[PDB]
């Protein structure tokens, strides 16, 4: 809910910066990620309404045990607020940021083998709207910085002309770029009536629409109760155990 | 034969009667005690008999 | 055996999934709004010798003053809803307004959006298969009125089977000359000039003497939820322009001769209870379209 | 000889000989204003986010004020205009609708009841015989344009004679060749794509020269004397909604697939003109019910 | 409706013995009864609600042009405020009240060989309600009084025990009787219970609710004679006195 | 070829046609409200330790003070309601009460007569016919769960077909042993237990082997609209009751078990939606007399 009201480039690489991987992951099994699925929509017909299940939607959905997994949940955060069901991602890789696994080579993890390609189809970059494919790009163009394959972001974007049309026109190195920028990434926003939109996609984003009025207000005394008294997990010093199957 | 004309040109604001509406609105106080008066009395006085 | 198939029928194109949001609804029911008032103030404007109708009329829908230069485009508006109709149409189209800009342009009139509370009736005549035995030939030609020709070349009468779909109401078949058709499992009544069947009843077998060919002719009446601003006339005359002025110029997408074809054919693919309601949205957004290019052409 | 006609205008059924005088024809043309009322205020409720312009115009065709929890059906008058409805299509119809109903649903508005102020023009092309020789095929296709599909199989040219009827005002002959075609005992001119007959004149014969066939395309145009109020847009949608609803469902009864080839066919029979009027108040009722219906929806 | 307000035996002789045989009757051709039907109720159900007409609906339909089919017709006027189609009847039976017909040999019509039995069975009797059948039952003493059938007519009511039980007493000859009777025979009236504008599924029910709403309309509007407060602007001729009595009574 | 049908459905009896106007609705509905503040004043009475709660209760029920040498009966609206359901039941049955009567009692507390705000399920399983061929044995055992047991004495697999009827929504088939079912014109599955089929779809045929017998249970669902002060355990009640006091013995009617088969035999009669109305409003009547009756015991 935090992460769909960022609507500048700056704030959504602070917001990223400061959130942990734990809240980019889901501890819930969910579905099957594609499949086809009658759902009731009572407020419109009496027979129950064909639909398809995506990783888009703000539900957990089993994820596997890969970079790409990890890259699609934290994707899927970004764009839709909820992450998927990665089985036992580990401690050290938990507390560290979301930029971090993005941006930076001490995490541990190899991106170097990513296909952009396949990650898009996989996210089902078709049925996005104009932000949410902003956002997908942002962090296809960190990935692609980071690990050196910026030519490959370029080539993915030839061969998709209507993204290379909305790109982002920064890059990840400088910092003249990001403080200049003038994307609108918001998703969610203080503006709709309490009803019930047909797809599964439209209807969950309506209800982070319609709930975020009352998260503006709610979030603040609730939270500081929670942590009065708790160490921050972000980057949290330990012994550094150990990172297994990565 | 007689007849009086009749304005209420200083009783409107805009399309708005201030009068009307605040007598209106006295009714939904009345309501309430009249919902609170009958049931303390059926409470505090049961059923009745003669 | 051989298989005759309406040809609008065939390979509906995937629809656009974007704009279909509440917010994208108002704006849509609210362009629609205005571009009626730009029509109105235009022959007010006539009619009164004077500017002062459409000025005000052209500055609330483009947010800038009409200028004796410059060209009258209709401003952000417009283009707006010229990219929402490329968008409706396929899934392939870049689909590049911001929701920023269609949340200001909602918020120029007040509108529900609501596009579920009135309906309209659509004519065009689904045969989804006519099924026919060896030695017949059957041919089906149009869409909003149907005749199918059959001709009998064996030694006795043929049995040819008709599939109407499952979703529109009711089906007329009249015929050149009297024959006999009944439902199957069910005896065959005495030959009849006039059909009004069910769709939903099942497959039909018409029975086809050897002679002169038999040519059926077909009306369907189907029910699609509208909203109140719907104008078939309108929306009608809005789909043609759209084509003519190359908004449907997309790869790997199917065409067809009028709106009532395209919504029913979007009907009848699989699942297309997802697409009727994009479908109408479009609809609702060609009717503003066609309002505001005859007010302003370009 | 063979003969060959259109297909709706075959047998057709007779009409309701109830609710045709002053006092019904007045209780409908009320239906219909009330129910164009219902309409707008709908519309203005949508633009305007009150339910109050609605309401009142709801108060007035239903006589009661709407409640949540009851669905909004229109009340007595759409239960009496449905009814009535079913008894103008046919005669095996009942007639279930007090008279004291009428009357004080007539009340409602002051309106004439008067149903010949204007005329409309309808589009259905009437073909009551087509008579050909012995070696000669003729198919005639259509109501709104009539394609006559005509070959020659014999050795000479053939003789085919067309009748429109008297009812039909004018009518229109195109052909995919040029064809001759001329009056009964006429010289026959040279061939032509078109041509523009007055029904009245009499049976056309057409000459039908061995070899491809040769198709007629027929627009026929005729007068009917229809209230002022009468849109043809909207009774068209109103007779699709009326067969779909089911109420045309009756016993031993034609059925059409539209108010235009239900007019005419009615007109192309024996006491036709009385028949017309009854099908012009049906129509007008069928304008009321489509907009009382639209305003008012279901799922 | 002013026939089926009438809620006393004195009110309803007084308005039959008034009006005239040509409201009984009526000059809409209708459909014909004892026919299954498909009705339209859509406040209820989406299908077409099935019925049968009948005589005793409140409207018009066809009749058989003979005495029987007259008396029918009288009947169902009393007993459902609309008669059937019988014309040619001629001005002269048309011009006599209804009283005068159903009682008074000089009018000229004669009713002997009418059987009380196929009347209240073509008249459906075991579709009426209280107040219809002690209706019925009226014009039926009256007419055995007219022709000298009491003894029938008690032989009739000792068949059907129900139509005993509910019989009006009176006399058809003696004023004393109707003054003393205090039976209910009002259908429609101002209703103690919550009356809506809504249909009802019968042919019967739904009629008989047009009839009751349009009541109340005429209740309140100006065509009614409210007796307390113009009471001194009736004629002397209508006005209420108990030494008014019905003619020949 | 034999067939079967079930006993219940077998010639239903013709309803009354009275006491089905708002009035007479409103009058049902108010009996079942007082009659259940009569039931209530019971537990009252104990708490207060006085019987002026019960006499409260009953003064409005029967407009007269409860007596000590009187047997408590309830008065007019006790004998009102008495004759009312008799009238219900049979179109033979006298309607006895005036209106005046029933408008009175009807003005003794605000209700609506709206008998179409809710829905009930009701579970009486309605086999309108079973079709065997020779050398097969059915028999049709039972209503709430109908039990078919069928025998094939016969060489080889037979052909049995159900008709389940047009009205019930589902029905849930069980067999003893494995079977196959299948719709007319369709290929038969895998040999399972359960079968859950929609009646509206059409008659069913089931292959039955040579060997032991299969028997099969039948269980369906039906909704029929009534008014929101239904209780279905109340009515069944009230129809044991009435049924004991002979409200329901006159000449020319058929019994019941159940309420529940009282209602699904009448609305699968010729014209069977004419008759649900009224059984409906004989439902609530009951539900009023069993709490009436079970308070003041005669």
């Amino acid at each position: 809910m935090d992460v769909l009201s960022k609507g500048s480039l700056k704030e959504l690489l602070a917001h990223l910066e400061k959130t942990p991987l734990e809240e980019a992951i889901s501890y819930r099994i969910g579905t099957v990620p594609y499949q086809n699925v009658l759902i009731s929509r009572n407020e419109y017909y009496n027979q129950l309404y064909p639909d398809t299940t995506s990783l888009i939607d703000g539900v957990s959905r089993e994820g596997q045990r890969n970079v790409n997994g990890l890259i699609m949940s934290i994707i899927s955060y970004v764009v839709s607020g909820s992450g998927h069901y990665i089985p036992n991602i580990g401690f050290m890789l938990l507390r560290r940021s979301i930029l971090d696994i993005l941006t930076k080579h001490d995490t541990g993890l190899v991106t170097n083998n990513l296909n952009y390609g396949i990650i898009a189809r996989n996210l089902t970059v078709s049925k996005m709207n104009c932000e949410q494919r902003k956002r997908m790009l942002i962090c296809f163009k960190l990935l692609a910085y980071k690990d050196g394959n910026q030519n490959d972001y370029e080539i993915y974007l030839n061969q998709n002309i209507p993204l290379k049309q909305i790109a982002p026109n920064f890059i990840p190195g400088d910092m003249r770029t990001v403080i200049h920028n003038q994307d609108q990434l918001a998703i969610v926003g203080i503006p709709l009536t309490q009803s019930t939109e047909l797809s599964i996609r439209d209807d969950n984003a309506k209800s982070y629409k319609l709930g975020y009025v009352d998260w503006y207000n709610s979030n603040s005394f609730l939270r500081e109760r929670s942590e009065f008294n708790l160490i921050r997990l972000k980057d949290r010093d330990t012994k550094y155990g150990k990172l297994n199957g990565w | 034969f007689a007849l009086a004309q009749i304005n209420a040109d200083d009783e409107f604001i805009g399309a708005i009667d201030k009068e009307s509406a605040e007598y209106l609105d006295e009714y939904a106080t009345l309501a309430r005690d009249i919902s609170n008066s009958l049931t303390l009395v059926k409470a505090a006085f049961g059923p009745l008999e003669r | 055996a051989n298989r005759a198939t309406s040809a609008f029928l065939d390979n509906p194109h995937p629809v656009g999934v974007n704009y279909v949001d509440e917010g994208s609804r108002q704006f849509v029911a609210v362009a629609e709004l205005l571009a009626s008032k730009l029509i109105d103030s235009s022959r007010e404007s006539d009619e009164s010798n004077s500017d002062v109708p459409f000025v005000q009329a052209y500055s609330k829908f483009a947010d800038d003053n009409p200028r004796h230069l410059r060209v009258k485009t209709g401003g952000k508006m417009a283009n707006a809803l010229t990219n929402v109709i490329r968008s409706y149409y396929s899934i392939n189209a870049p689909a590049i307004v911001p929701q920023v800009e269609i949340d200001r342009l909602a918020s120029k009139a007040t509108v529900s959006g609501d596009m579920y509370n009135s309906y309209a009736i659509f004519n065009s005549v689904p045969i989804v298969e006519v099924l026919s035995p060896a030695r017949t030939t059957v041919s089906i030609v149009g869409s909003d009125r149907a005749d199918v020709t059959m001709l009998n070349t064996g030694a006795g009468a043929a049995n040819i089977t008709f599939n109407f779909g499952q979703i529109a109401e009711t089906v007329i078949l009249k015929g050149s000359v009297p024959f006999q058709l009944a439902r199957l499992n069910q005896p065959m009544p005495a030959a009849r000039f006039t059909y009004k069947l069910r769709p939903l009843d099942g497959p039909f077998i018409v029975v086809l003497p050897v002679g002169n060919p038999l040519v059926i002719s077909a009306t369907a009446a189907t029910r699609i939820q509208v909203p109140l601003a719907f104008n078939k006339a309108l929306v009608e005359s809005g789909f043609q322009t759209a084509m003519n002025d190359g908004l449907f110029d997309i790869q790997n997408v199917n065409y067809y001769s009028s709106f009532d074809e395209f919504i029913i054919s979007q009907y009848h693919a699989q699942d297309g209870i997802n697409r009727v309601s994009t479908c109408v949205i479009l609809g609702l957004a060609l009717q503003a379209y066609d309002q505001m290019r005859r007010a302003l052409p370009v």
